[PDB]
């Protein structure tokens, strides 16, 4: 429970920054992805 | 039938470039009811001919350009560089927005308002000059705001994009704007925008 | 009225071209921009002492790519590293355009030269940098007001800023009528010539290792051969020398084989025997 707790914490906290990492991604592929193609 | 044709050839040559992007300084806006659009320190209306309103309603509305600072008073305006300051303009409102619009760099300075009166003497086209008026320049809640009463309230509103120029003490800069050059029509102007600051 | 001199010189440490070539060239063929940190040191002088890349943007090179975050927190960074140097300009890359300022490149600059008037735009082509020349330029801008009045932008005190020549792709593109070219001087310390020089020292061995000796052997026969066959057209060149008054030379090509052949062997002989002696 508690070693397993604190699994779960880490994977949460893992998936927060990745969250803002996927958020910066789509920013910068729609600042390529721009229009006149 | 028995055609078996040969075939010959005519090919097009194909080529362009793309020149330097040219910058139009121009202004946009629809303050009582002309979706007005002025080029830009000359100045010519583009689009909304011989306004309905005197110029002077729009002409407190005109980044690369600062007033003067001495050196004791700490000159936001030109350390707000390279990027520039975007300034929120209450008079109808004034907002200085810069787009990538096409192949023009648009330094847009949109103009809006509302509030007309029937009979205001902004529409009548009467004009005298500006006196020289002075803003004080203070600090509310992180925005460096400027009080200035217009004489012929203003509550300008100055943010850098670099957040992080320190905010300059509550100055008094007094601005002397005057239409210098213009035609009755008023599509060919020369506007003045001399300001200094006094501590 | 106060007027830049000609002899103004923008003094770029080895450490900033080598940065500003290497971000050139990476962003190859797009246009890449940064900002050169430095100090200027007089009126004649602009010292760029380093130069830190900008991420790309997809509006290219302007004052919109210019992110205040990304300045700022370097700026504050390498302050805490130890280099508090101002922001003396900007630099971006023209792959294969010249060196010369667009319309949007002027209007940078003005943005630039506002926040202080003395700041150069200094650009640089990655693309016609091939090894030997290095094509870069440094233009400041000329006042309007300062060129309708029909004064000339600077005023000149000394043959330094007339050196070198205007290139014509820059003339055409706006030079000496809205911006004028500064002189580029490298400020290259012996420490760091030294460095370089680690590039192609070659090493405290080959001085010593021997050529291949089959493969020497085989160049020799080659070289020889080559030899023979000018000696031949030698012969029968000079035969024609006689029969003519004053009126390729398969003699030179046979002095370059002579050359080539007597420093391989001198050099291989002396590395053997020095081989034999030394080693036992
Ligand atoms: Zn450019």
């Amino acid at each position: 429970i508690k070693i397993m707790k604190s699994e779960v914490l880490r994977v949460t906290h893992e998936l927060q920054a990745m969250k803002d990492k996927i958020k910066e991604n789509s920013e910068k592929i729609k600042v390529n992805k721009t229009l006149p193609y | 039938g028995n055609l078996l044709f040969l075939a010959c050839y005519c090919i097009g040559g194909m080529s362009a470039i793309k020149p330097d992007m040219k910058i139009k300084l121009r202004m946009e806006g629809n303050v009582n009811g002309h979706h007005f659009v002025i080029d830009g320190m000359d100045l010519e209306v583009k689009e909304g001919g011989p306004l309905p309103f005197a110029f002077d309603i729009l002409t407190t509305a005109f980044n690369r350009v600062f007033a003067k600072y001495p050196d004791n008073i700490q000159d936001y305006f030109k350390q707000s560089f390279p990027k520039g300051y975007s300034w929120e303009r209450s008079l109808c409102n004034a907002r200085n927005d810069i787009t990538m619009e096409g192949d023009t760099f648009y330094n847009k300075v949109r103009f809006y308002g509302t509030n007309f009166p029937a009979n205001g003497p902004v529409m009548q086209k009467k004009t005298l000059k500006w006196e020289p008026s002075t803003e004080k320049m203070y600090v509310r809640d992180g925005v460096l705001t400027g009080d200035i009463e217009m004489a012929l309230d203003f509550r300008t509103t100055y943010k850098a994009k670099e957040k992080g120029v320190k905010l300059p003490g509550a100055h008094f800069v007094d601005h002397c704007i005057e239409i210098l050059s213009h035609d009755k029509d008023y599509n060919k102007v020369k506007l003045y925008e001399h300001a200094v600051a006094h501590s | 009225a106060p007027a830049v001199d000609t002899a103004e010189q923008v003094y770029i440490s080895s450490l900033a071209l080598l940065k500003m070539l290497k971000h050139g060239r990476a962003g190859v063929p797009m246009e890449v921009m940064g900002l050169m940190l430095g100090e200027f040191v007089d009126d004649y002088t602009v010292r760029v002492i380093d130069v830190f890349a900008m991420p790309q943007s997809g509006t290219g090179v302007s004052v919109e790519a210019v992110d205040p975050v990304f300045q700022a927190k370097m700026l504050d960074m390498l302050k805490q590293t130890g280099r508090p140097e101002m922001v003396v300009g900007w630099y971006h890359s023209h792959p294969g355009f010249g060196c010369w300022l667009s319309g949007v490149d002027i209007n940078t600059q003005q943005s630039f030269e506002a926040l202080s008037e003395r700041a150069v735009a200094v650009v640089v082509d990655p693309i016609q940098s091939v090894k030997g020349k290095v094509v870069i330029d440094a233009f400041r801008l000329i006042n309007a007001n300062m060129m309708v009045l029909g004064h000339e932008p600077r005023q000149t005190t000394s043959n330094l800023g007339h050196l070198n020549k205007p290139s014509i792709q820059a003339l055409i593109h706006g030079l000496n009528r809205h911006y004028y070219s500064i002189t580029i001087n490298y400020r290259k310390n012996e420490l760091e010539q030294k460095m370089l020089l680690n590039l192609h020292k070659k090493s405290w061995m080959e001085g010593l290792t021997l050529q291949d000796y089959s493969e020497h052997c085989k160049h020799n026969e080659s070289v020889v051969k080559e030899m023979l066959e000018l000696a031949k057209n030698y012969n029968k060149a000079v035969e024609e020398e006689d029969k003519m008054t004053p009126e390729q030379d398969p003699k030179r090509h046979l002095e370059e084989h002579v050359d080539v052949l007597m420093t391989s062997n001198i050099v291989q002989c002396l590395a053997a025997m020095l081989d034999t002696v030394v080693f036992k």
